């Protein structure tokens, strides 16, 4: 009713739905793609995509399993959906993976048919999937030097020279209960999990903590992989954001959520109340946008992403964008506030309040990670709500205003100008 | 310049047209006061000034 939190050792958390008709289970270690290294990154990935290899999958295919994994950059998870009333056959079958077995899925003849579509993994991501690899870059030259850097899928170099007696350098370090949490999300009870997981012995590498790095750290800069074979153009820029658990969380959420997401075909887009529209509408000037603020434990990038089929007159397009965020500054209208507020919440909403238990599972295991608990929806809204455009003209104020910017991207961005310009619209001048 | 010093003043801004034209004013009295002294003294004895001094009529 408000989301259960309790450890024994192994800290249990769950999240009740009476209306679900089904469940799921599964751990998330407090430690993702921005804990490994240089030349072991998508080691995070590699251990995915075993976990999902044939072998493991058929096993609880039989038992009426469906298994979830995903790596992101501060956490990674590894989940398994079935059917409520099976809520056993979902922890030990966890119990299973992650204590029981260890060779058994790292086999010469699993990890070198894994290794070898995780593989071919990142080579149509890299190849033809532009507004992540763009964006993927992005974090690669804002964050350059520094852990959020390495790509979550890692880099096709760092994983063409990894090995099994790689995939347990992370796992022996950083696989451990006190950098875990299990979730318990859908149609089960707290008292069904928290049950069925005192019933189990045993610990692995007790009192083991998982190891640091240098904490991450931002600087303004580049890097452009022009490709003019490619009929479009993506690009993607922002600034130092703001962390999760940051005074200005939201403030900054609000902020990204004026200027907003944009679709030049769907003709609902073409009237949404975003100033900013007004410009880029009269030539063209882009087929799609959206904005952001991505948060980290350590840091934050607050910015837009765009692909376009315009390519003589991109120089526009960022001039139009990032004037309009010198607004935030100096003059935002609070009645866009307002319709920002709404919208935020909207959004915000179809995030936390998805029919769809493995998503509630990576939010709750990430949060409970981070801060300790969740945060709920009247929690939140009750802070995007108490937002001044004071507040926005603040936040901006220092993280907008006249600060290094972050620019990555590729196809026919010949016409995407060059740093001293694109920084220099950061600001505006001033008697 | 020290980052202490400027910062002050400016903080995380470069300097405002006005406050230019502003300095600029200033400055422009404040040198010709300097320079003009120091050129004076540098041709002491020399200036109709200090000759006008001495020679009497
Ligand atoms: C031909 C005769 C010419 C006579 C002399 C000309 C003198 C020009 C003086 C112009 C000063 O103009 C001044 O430029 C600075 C940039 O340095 C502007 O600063 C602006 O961009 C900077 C970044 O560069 C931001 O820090 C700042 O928030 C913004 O206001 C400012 O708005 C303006 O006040």
């Amino acid at each position: 009713a408000e989301v259960t939190q309790l450890s024994n050792g192994i800290v249990v958390a769950t999240e009740h739905n009476p209306s679900a008709h089904t469940a799921s289970v599964g751990v998330v270690f407090g430690s993702g793609a921005a804990n490994e290294n240089p030349y072991n990154n998508g080691v995070s990935n590699l251990w995915k995509n075993i976990f999902l290899s044939k072998e493991n999958s058929a096993v609880a295919a039989k038992e009426g399993l469906a298994l979830s994994s995903n790596i992101s950059r501060d956490f990674q998870s590894y989940i398994v959906s079935s059917l409520p009333g099976s809520t056993d056959k979902s922890l030990d079958f966890l119990n299973q993976s992650f204590i029981q077995q260890k060779a058994n899925l790292l086999s010469s003849s699993n990890f070198e048919a894994t290794k070898k579509s995780v593989l071919k993994q990142v080579q149509d991501f890299e190849d033809n999937d532009h507004p992540n690899r763009v964006l993927e870059h992005l974090h690669s030259t804002a964050f350059q030097n520094t852990p959020l850097s390495l790509p979550t899928r890692g880099t096709l170099e760092s994983l063409e020279n990894l090995v099994v007696a790689d995939l347990e350098s992370f796992a022996n370090n950083h696989f451990l209960n006190s950098n875990a949490v299990v979730v318990g999300t859908g149609n089960i009870k707290h008292e069904d999990l928290v049950n069925s997981i005192e019933s189990k012995n045993l610990s692995l590498q007790t009192g083991t903590k998982p190891v640091l790095k240098k904490k991450a750290a931002f600087l303004g800069s580049e890097v452009r992989l022009r490709d003019d074979t490619l009929p479009k153009a993506w690009i993607s820029l922002a600034v130092e954001g703001e962390p999760v658990n940051s005074p200005n969380y939201f403030v900054a959420k609000l902020a990204a959520q004026i200027f907003g997401s944009y679709n030049a075909f769907e003709p609902a887009s073409r009237l949404q109340g975003i100033k900013l529209l007004d410009n880029i509408q009269e030539y063209q000037l882009c087929d799609n946008f959206n904005h952001f603020s991505l948060s980290y434990k350590d840091s934050g990038l607050w910015g837009f992403s765009t692909a376009t089929r315009n390519v003589t007159m991109i120089d526009d397009l960022i001039h139009f964008t990032l004037k309009q965020w010198n607004r935030l500054t100096i003059s935002v209208t609070d009645t866009e506030v307002e319709r920002a507020k709404s919208l935020l919440k909207l959004q915000l909403g179809q995030l936390y309040e998805s029919g769809n238990p493995v998503n509630d599972a990576n939010l709750l295991g990430a949060e409970v990670l981070i801060k300790g608990s969740k945060l709920s929806l009247g929690e939140a809204f009750k802070k995007i709500d108490a937002i001044t455009v004071k507040d926005v003209k603040a936040w901006a104020g220092k993280r907008l205003w006249d600060q290094d910017i972050a620019i990555a991207g590729t196809g026919q961005i010949e016409g995407l100008l060059d740093y001293m310009r694109i920084r220099s619209d950061m600001s505006m001048m001033r008697w | 310049s020290f980052s202490s010093l400027y910062k002050t003043f400016f903080k995380r801004n470069a300097v405002f047209v006005g406050t230019i034209f502003a300095g600029a004013f200033v400055f422009q009295t404040v040198f010709d006061t300097a320079i003009t002294s120091w050129y004076e003294n540098h041709n002491k004895g020399k200036l109709w000034k200090d000759v006008k001094a001495r020679i009497a009529a």
